[PDB]
């Protein structure tokens, strides 16, 4: 069945960027577009940004425009999420959506932790 | 964006009774409300897309029902596995998501 | 016979193997199709329905390595029917709402082969296109009516548009006549519009009607000019001739809202306030105070002096309605 | 595809021209509609316009296939490939299929041999409106349709269980009047070129007459109570009493003009026509009245209100 | 390639993924409860057996190809005599993408059925709907869907207002599903939301309707008297009055 | 026009023989010019012309199959406004400058009903 | 045979012989100032590839082979929509002469451009123009012509 990989949890400096990938198997990587979604710990869910794989293009959210930017290699089937000038709220854990259609996104991510200190 | 409201913030009943969960929309959504199902440390689970339609794998206890910003997901009987923080999120715009209702005991 | 026999073998040579749904140098440079219009007549302006009706003969001319030959010196012009055999633009009118090729005795189109390639390809077309038209001055405005060639299914990479002669591609408009429209003025502008599916060229053939004046004095301007003045003639009749003056006032105002809803019902419902609206409801007020006049003359009878205030407006009525055509006309001419 | 090669072997010796069993026995069709809303009623023009969904299915034994796909649900680009019926309207002035995006045709083929043809269509039926009595008309408007061609013998007709599957009412552009009901009717009608099967569809449709009350009745009352108003009037003010009643009687002409304007051309006397005539009595009748007082008022301010409300009570009544 | 089956099709269920960019809000006729809109159209859909390779990657085509190949039998539900411009060449683009994705835009005038309760006429706002589906395929064969998100699927132009007596206020969709006794079918809706410019109504209707009351008012200023100047100030008033209704009425159905 | 639906309003029928009965539902706005100068008491008569348009008298022949019975449905029609007298079938043969054709024509007399111009038109005027 | 080129292509020009029989001239819409005429307007040209030998020395046909071969693109100038009436069938005949002349003949209803001055309305006259001519050949190409005498 499908199933999206996410990359393990890792902790970084303030300051440092990093990238989180997103490993898509199930089915075709380029029919439909991945959503990126951060949960700080007790938070409400929040939406980064998306990208359509085919053509890449991409949409971000006014908060996160400019502090996250996604890329993707259709070769390789995976989505990439890279956060730069990271802060302390920037902890938080990230999951990467697949969006059937308009109504539901179907199969999320297992979850990348990502702490900073 | 259009901001989702979750009424209850943390509904505490017993086991095999009738639970409803609220969800408010600040703008008009249509019927791209769907509700998730996040168990601690785990992913997101879809239960109910569209406004009424139920996903494939969920129990039928799951009911949803709303017409254009009013929102509920109703169950018939909670069971040990229906304890979990519950999210509403609308598509019918850039996507957003409630504040997420959780359940107790 | 024989030229007949090598000009049919020419055109089948021509037809053969040509590939219709593939423009010239498809996966290559954008092909120019360069544009000239022969405006046969303007008609039918509406504001009822914001559109007019252009017939035109509408020539395009673009270069087609497919259609190029060299036995044959003279310019081949073909049946119209082999247009059907042949690619042509796409090009769409964005604001036609009901367009037609002639139809008899056959289909008015041109086809013309040159040695060199170039296709002359031309239409007789009869276009109601659409012109959303500001009738805040109404009638003294110029309305600015425009019409918008496009290309639908090629964008800029595959195709480019041009006015073929420049300021002289489009031609015959000064020989229009319009029967309430002078065309003052015409221009050509070349644009590229971008939509979803990407950047399309675009011609504007934009004509600035403007609006004769002369037929609104006669049905519209002098009539209630004539009413008020009407009007004015109950200031001369004694105050004790109640029935009289009142008749006057009140037949006066009546007509006055009565020519309003008249002329405004042939027109759209359009919400703001015209200019021939602005006139008739200053009018309407001037006919109105005459009758208001009349009142206050017998209620200050009833309930010398009253001879003083119907000598003042005598005199002041026709000076303050001259002072507000001044201000009007020079205001809107 | 193992779709492509069904539909290749049932259009291969197919003779699109020979309706099924043609010199067997006659072909049944069941017909069935989608009533999607009933348009204008232009009594004007005695016509009126209905937008039906128009199913019709027959079976054919060319067109059956054994294999495990059940049925061909298929657009409508194979609709002009198989044989389908010569299926026109009989009171139809104008009728006009979908075309927009594209054919707005469904076609589907059983293993059996049942070919379910549908489509959209708009008639604009020719109802013969009999308006004896208006605006309270009540009008059984038919809907004929049958083979053009095919005879009784060729081609049968009859109807489904499914009577007509009329939609909601609300939306329907039906102002005038209200959709009573329909009934359904087979006849075989006789003409020059054979017998021919034909159904019918009565949809029974009553007059509302609000908006006539407001807009002919009650402005014929006013003006009746205008003339009214000219006998508490002094008679000795000639030129007061005369322009009442000369004001009346002519706008009461001019807005008899209208209301027959509003009616189609037809002879005979209606019961619009009737009270406005009524109404001409009453203020031709105050006219008259005071032109022989002037060469009993009282009288008058009884009679004329007292007849006009025993009137009204005998003509609203019927 | 047949042009007679859907992609997909006994796989899959063809989902076209429709969007509308309304070129012109055309004018409301409240007459005939319909509104006319002209729109590019646009479809797209996922052929796997319209997929290439070669030097280009998207193969832009003229209407030629979009009558050869598979496109959808989409209608509008509550349409009433649109067309399909034709001037000069049928107005359709075809667009096949070397995966096999189709763009298959086309531009319409599409005369929508929009019921109005007039019951608060002129001060009134209706919701003029423009629902469009497909009409022989059901919701198992052919399923509808915004390419992008519902609130940006639709897009109006800017300068593109036809509309006199209207305001557009805006539109909002949603998708749904029509039963019937064919089958369950899949229903796009657009709302656009109108509110009526009452301008026009006050000073055709609003307008002569008070200058007529205060007209008839006037004649409380009259000496009692005067009967002949009270009575024709009365009853041409009421004439004026009738008159008024008359033409009022005819502005609506 | 010719009707076209739900298909275009046609029919063609072989007979053994040859005879090839051929039928079509025809809405036609015929010209008919009116002398109205006794209007409203006025009897007009319109007329339909039928006539072959490439082929002469020498190609091509009419008859109405039935002396008068080739024309019916002409009792059943209930005009609003007119009553339909009489109605003539003709045959004859036109002359233009590039032949002689055949012409069948189909006359109606229609009598204008005085009631609705007398109830309209007429009253109003003798009450004024 | 190749309809899409004229007679005589490259070698002489297509000389037209047309005349115009006027069923009946409709009314005038001076509100439109426009005209509508009901007319079999005749044209008669020759044609070399279209002689043939046999039993009859006029060939009288149908529309059908009129669409087949070759006819005049001839349109009216000022003409605003026009009608050829084709019920019950296309209204044209086409007659082929044994020496490759041509008659083609059909029933027109032109609504013509009548541009109209007036001022002396009501009191006043107009020369309401019927223009018609080859829409893409030249006068190098294709030239018209009257069968008969001009006023005739
Ligand atoms: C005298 O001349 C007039 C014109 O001056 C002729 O009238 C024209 O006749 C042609 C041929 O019969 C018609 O073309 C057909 O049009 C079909 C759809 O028409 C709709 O769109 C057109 C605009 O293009 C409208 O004008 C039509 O409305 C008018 O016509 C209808 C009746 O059709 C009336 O009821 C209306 O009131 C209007 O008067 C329509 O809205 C079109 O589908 C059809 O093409 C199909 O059939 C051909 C047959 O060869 C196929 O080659 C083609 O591929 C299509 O087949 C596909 O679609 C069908 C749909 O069912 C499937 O079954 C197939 O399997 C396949 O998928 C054809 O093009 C033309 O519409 C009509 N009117 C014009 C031009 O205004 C008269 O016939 C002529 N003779 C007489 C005696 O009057
Ligand atoms: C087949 O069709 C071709 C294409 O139309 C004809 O060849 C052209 O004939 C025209 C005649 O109108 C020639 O036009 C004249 O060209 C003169 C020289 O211009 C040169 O530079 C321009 C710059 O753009 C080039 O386009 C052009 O080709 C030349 O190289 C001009 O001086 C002329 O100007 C004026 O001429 C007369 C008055 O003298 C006016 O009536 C004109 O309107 C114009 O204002 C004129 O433009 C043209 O040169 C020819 N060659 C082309 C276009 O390549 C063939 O004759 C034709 N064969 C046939 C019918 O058998
Ligand atoms: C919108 O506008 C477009 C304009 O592009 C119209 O599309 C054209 O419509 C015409 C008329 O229907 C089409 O003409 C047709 O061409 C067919 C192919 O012709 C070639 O092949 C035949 C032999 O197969 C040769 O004889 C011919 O010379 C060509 O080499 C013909 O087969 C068609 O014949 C039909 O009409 C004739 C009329 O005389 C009949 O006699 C026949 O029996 C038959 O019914 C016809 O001539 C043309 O091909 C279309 N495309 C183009 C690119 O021009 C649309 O019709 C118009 N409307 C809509 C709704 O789209
Ligand atoms: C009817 O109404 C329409 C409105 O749609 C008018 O169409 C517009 O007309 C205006 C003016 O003609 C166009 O605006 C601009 O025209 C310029 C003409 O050149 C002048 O300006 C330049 C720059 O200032 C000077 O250097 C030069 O000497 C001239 O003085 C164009 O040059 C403009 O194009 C440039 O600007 C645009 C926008 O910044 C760029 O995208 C271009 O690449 C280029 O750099 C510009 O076109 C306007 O384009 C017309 N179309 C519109 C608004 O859609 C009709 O003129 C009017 N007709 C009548 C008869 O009333
Ligand atoms: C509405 O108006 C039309 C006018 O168009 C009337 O039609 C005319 O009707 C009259 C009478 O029915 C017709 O008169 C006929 O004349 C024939 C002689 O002319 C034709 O002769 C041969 C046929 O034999 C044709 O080939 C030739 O081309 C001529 O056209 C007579 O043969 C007719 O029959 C009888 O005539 C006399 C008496 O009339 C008898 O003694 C004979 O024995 C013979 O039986 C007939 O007389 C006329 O042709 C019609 N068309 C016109 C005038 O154009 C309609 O009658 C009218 N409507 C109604 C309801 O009356
Ligand atoms: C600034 C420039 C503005 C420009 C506008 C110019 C506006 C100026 C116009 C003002 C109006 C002119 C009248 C002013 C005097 C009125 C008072 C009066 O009664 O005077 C005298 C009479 O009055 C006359 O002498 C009559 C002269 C005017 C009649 C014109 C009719 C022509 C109609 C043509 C229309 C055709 C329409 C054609 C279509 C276009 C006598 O008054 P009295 O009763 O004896 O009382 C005085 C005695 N006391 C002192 C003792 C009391
Ligand atoms: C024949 C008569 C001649 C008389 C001449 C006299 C001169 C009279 C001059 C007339 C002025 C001309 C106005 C033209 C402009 C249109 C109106 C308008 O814009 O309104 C706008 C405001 O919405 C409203 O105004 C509605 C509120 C009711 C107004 C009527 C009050 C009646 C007063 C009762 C008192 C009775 C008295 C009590 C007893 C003593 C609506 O416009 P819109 O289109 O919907 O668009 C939105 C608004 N926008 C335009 C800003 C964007
Ligand atoms: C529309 O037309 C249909 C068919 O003509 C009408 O249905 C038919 O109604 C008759 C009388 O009600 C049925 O006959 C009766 O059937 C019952 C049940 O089997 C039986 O008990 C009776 O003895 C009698 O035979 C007939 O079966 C039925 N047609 C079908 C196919 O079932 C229908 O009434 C019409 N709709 C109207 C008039 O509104
Ligand atoms: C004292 C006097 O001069 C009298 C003469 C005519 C009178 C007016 C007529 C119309 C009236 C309509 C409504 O009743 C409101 C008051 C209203 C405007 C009145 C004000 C007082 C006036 C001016
Ligand atoms: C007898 C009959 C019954 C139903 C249909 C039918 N087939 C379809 C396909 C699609 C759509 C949208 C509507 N269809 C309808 C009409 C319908 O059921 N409506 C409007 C609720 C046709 C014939
Ligand atoms: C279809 O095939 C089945 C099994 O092969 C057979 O029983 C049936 O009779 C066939 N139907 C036909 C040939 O119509
Ligand atoms: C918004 C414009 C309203 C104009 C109202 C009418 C003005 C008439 C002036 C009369 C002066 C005597
Ligand atoms: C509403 C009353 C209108 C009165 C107009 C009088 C004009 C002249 C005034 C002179 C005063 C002496
Ligand atoms: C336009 C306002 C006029 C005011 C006149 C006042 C009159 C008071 C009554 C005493 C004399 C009639
Ligand atoms: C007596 C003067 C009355 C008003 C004259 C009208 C002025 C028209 C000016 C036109 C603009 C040049
Ligand atoms: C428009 C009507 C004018 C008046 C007609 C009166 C004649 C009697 C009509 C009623 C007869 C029952
Ligand atoms: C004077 C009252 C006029 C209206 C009377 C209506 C009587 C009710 C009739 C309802 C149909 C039986
Ligand atoms: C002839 C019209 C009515 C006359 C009545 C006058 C009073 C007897
Ligand atoms: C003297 C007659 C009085 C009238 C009473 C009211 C009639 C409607
Ligand atoms: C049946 C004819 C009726 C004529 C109208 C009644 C007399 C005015
Ligand atoms: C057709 C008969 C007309 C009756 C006229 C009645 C005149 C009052």
């Amino acid at each position: 069945e499908i199933q999206l990989q996410q990359s393990g949890p890792e902790l970084v400096k303030p300051g440092t960027s990093v990238k989180v990938s997103c490993k898509a198997s199930g089915y075709s990587f380029t029919d439909y577009n991945m959503y990126w979604v951060k949960q700080s710990h007790g938070k409400s869910l929040e939406w980064i940004g998306y990208i359509d794989p085919y053509n890449a293009d991409t949409t971000y959210n006014r908060e996160f425009k400019g502090k996250a930017t996604l890329t993707v290699d259709k070769s390789s089937s995976t989505a990439f999420m890279h956060l730069n000038s990271l802060t302390s709220e920037d902890s938080a854990v990230y999951y990467c959506a697949r969006k059937r259609n308009n109504f539901y996104f179907d199969y999320w991510g297992q979850g990348t932790p990502l702490t900073v200190s | 964006y259009i901001v989702m409201t979750q009424s209850p913030k943390s509904m505490s009943m017993s086991l095999g009774e009738r639970v409803t969960l609220s969800c408010r929309a600040s703008e008009y959504v249509g019927s791209y409300v769907s509700w998730y199902q996040q168990k601690p440390e785990q992913s997101p689970k879809l239960l109910i897309y569209g406004a009424s339609n139920r996903y494939t794998g969920v129990p039928d206890r799951f009911a949803g029902s709303g017409s254009a910003t009013d929102f509920t997901l109703t169950i018939t009987s909670v069971q040990a596995e229906d304890l979990a923080d519950y999210h509403c999120g609308q598509t019918y715009n850039y996507p957003t998501f409630g504040g997420g209702t959780k359940l107790e005991i | 016979p024989s030229n007949m026999s090598l000009v049919k073998e020419t055109v089948d040579r021509l037809l053969k193997g040509y590939d219709i749904r593939l423009r010239p140098d498809f996966g290559g440079p954008p092909v120019a199709v360069g544009m000239n219009i022969d405006i046969a007549s303007i008609d039918m302006v509406s504001e009822v329905n914001m559109d007019y009706t252009l017939t035109m003969y509408f020539q395009q001319a673009w270069r087609d390595k497919r259609l190029s030959y060299n036995v044959i010196p003279l310019n081949l012009t073909l049946d119209n029917r082999v247009a059907d055999q042949l690619w042509v633009p796409d090009t769409y009118f964005l604001n036609d709402k009901k367009s037609f090729v002639h139809g008899v005795t056959v289909k008015n189109r041109m086809i013309r082969l040159h040695p060199d390639g170039t296709v002359l390809y031309g239409l007789r077309i009869t276009t109601t296109a659409a012109c959303m038209m500001d009738l805040r001055r109404y009638p003294l405005d110029e309305q600015n009516c425009t019409l918008e060639i496009e290309s639908y299914g090629y964008t800029t990479d595959d195709i480019e548009f041009y006015w073929r002669g420049d300021d002289n591609a489009v031609t015959g408009v000064t020989k229009i006549e319009l029967p309430q429209f002078s065309i003052v003025d015409y221009k050509l502008i070349t644009k590229k519009v971008v939509f979803s599916t990407g950047s399309y060229p675009r011609l504007s053939l934009s004509f600035k009607l403007k609006r004769n004046i002369g037929y609104f004095i006669l049905q519209t301007y002098m009539p209630s000019i004539l009413i008020t003045i009407l009007s004015w003639v109950s200031f001369w009749i004694n105050y004790d001739a109640s029935a009289a003056r009142v008749a006057l006032g009140i037949t006066t105002v009546l007509t006055m809202t009565t020519i309003n809803t008249h002329l405004r019902e042939t027109l759209p419902k359009i919400p703001y306030v015209k200019a021939i609206d602005m006139y008739l409801m200053g009018c309407f007020v001037f006919v109105f105070m005459a009758l208001l006049e009349y009142a206050l003359v017998n209620y200050i009878f009833f309930g010398t002096d009253v001879n003083a205030i119907d000598r003042w407006s005598r005199i002041f009525f026709p000076v303050v309605f001259s002072f507000f055509n001044i201000v009007y006309w020079l205001y809107y001419v | 595809g193992d779709v492509t090669v069904i539909l290749n072997n049932l259009l291969e010796g197919y003779d699109n021209k020979l309706r099924p069993d043609i010199g067997v026995k006659p072909t049944l069709i069941h017909t069935d509609m989608y009533v999607n809303s009933i348009g204008p009623v232009n009594a004007i023009n005695m016509e009126y316009t209905i937008d039906i969904f128009f199913a019709q299915t027959w079976y054919d034994r060319r067109l059956k296939f054994n294999s495990t796909i059940k049925v061909l649900r298929l657009n409508s680009n194979m609709v002009g490939k198989i044989w389908i019926p010569d299926t026109f309207f009989r009171n139809s002035k104008k009728a006009d299929a979908h075309w927009i995006t594209t054919p707005n045709r469904m076609l589907r083929i059983w293993n059996d041999g049942r070919v379910l043809y549908t489509l959209r269509l708009t008639i604009d039926a020719e109802c013969q409106l009999q308006l004896h009595n208006f605006p309270m008309d009540e009008h059984s408007c038919p809907l004929e349709f049958s083979s053009y061609g095919y005879p009784r013998e060729e081609i049968v007709y009859q109807w489904k269980r499914s009577s007509v599957e009329v939609g909601d009412t609300r939306s329907w552009r039906l102002y005038q009047f209200s959709f009573v009901g329909l009934r359904n009717t087979t006849e075989v009608v006789k003409t020059t070129s054979g017998d021919y099967v034909v159904m019918s569809v009565y949809f029974d449709l009553s007059r509302r007459m609000g908006y006539f009350t407001i807009q002919t009745y009650i402005p014929c009352t006013l003006i009746v109570v205008l003339s009214w108003v000219s006998f508490w009037i002094n008679k000795d003010a000639v030129p007061a009493r005369t322009s009442l009643g000369i004001t009346t009687v002519l706008t009461m002409t001019t807005l008899s003009t209208i209301a027959r304007k509003s009616l189609p051309k037809v002879s005979y006397v209606t019961a619009m026509d009737l009270f406005v005539s009524v109404c001409f009595i009453f203020v031709f009748s105050a006219l008259v009245e005071y032109g022989t007082l002037h060469y009993m008022d009282s009288y008058a301010r009884i009679f004329f209100p007292t007849a006009f409300c025993l009137f009204n009570l005998v003509y609203w009544v019927s | 390639y047949d042009n007679r089956l859907r992609p997909g099709l006994g796989e899959r269920v063809t989902e076209v993924k429709t969007d509308i960019f309304v070129t012109s809000f055309g004018p409301v006729s409240d007459h005939d409860m319909e509104y006319t809109i002209d729109v590019f159209f646009r479809q797209s859909w996922k052929d796997e057996r319209l997929k290439f390779k070669g030097p280009m990657t998207v193969l832009r085509l003229n209407n030629l190809m979009a009558s050869k190949i598979w496109t959808p039998d989409t209608f509008f539900h509550n349409g009433k005599k649109s067309v399909a411009h034709n001037m000069t060449m049928p107005n359709k683009l075809l667009r096949i993408t070397e995966d096999g994705t189709l763009l298959y835009t086309m531009r319409l005038t599409v005369r929508a059925e929009c019921p109005m309760h007039l019951e608060d006429f002129p001060m009134d706002a209706h919701a003029c709907p423009l629902k469009f589906g497909s009409y022989a395929y059901t919701r198992a064969e052919v399923v509808y869907e915004w390419t992008r998100e519902p609130a940006r699927s639709v897009v109006v132009a800017e300068d593109g207002s036809r509309l006199n007596q209207y305001d557009l206020l805006g539109q909002t969709v949603d998708s749904g599903i029509v039963q019937s006794s064919t089958g369950e079918y899949v229903v796009m809706t657009t709302h656009f939301h109108l509110k009526r410019k009452i301008g026009y109504f006050v000073i055709q209707t609003y307008l002569p309707c008070i200058m007529t009351v205060i007209l008839s008012q006037v004649s409380f200023w009259l000496n009692r008297e005067s009967v002949p100047a009270r009575t024709v100030f009365g009853v041409t008033t009421v004439l004026t009055m009738t008159t008024l209704s008359i033409s009022a009425r005819n502005s609506l159905p």
